[PDB]
């Protein structure tokens, strides 16, 4: 009965990953504007 | 309209 198999085997399965939350989102939102420059008034009258 | 705060325009200046 030499016959069997002992050795039979394989590669099932090969789980990926249980997770990865996150390569890389947004950038951002900027936040407090800007109009690069001064805006100012008229200086004292004249 | 917010986020321009500060003196976005004359303000304190009575006039020009």
């Amino acid at each position: 009965g030499a016959p069997g198999a002992p050795g039979s085997q394989g590669a099932p399965g090969l789980q990926g990953a249980p997770g990865a939350p996150g390569s890389q989102g947004a950038p951002g939102l900027q936040g407090a504007p800007g109009a690069p420059g001064s805006q100012g008034a008229p200086g004292l009258q004249g | 309209a917010p986020g321009s705060q500060g003196a976005p325009g004359l303000q304190g200046a009575p006039g020009a």
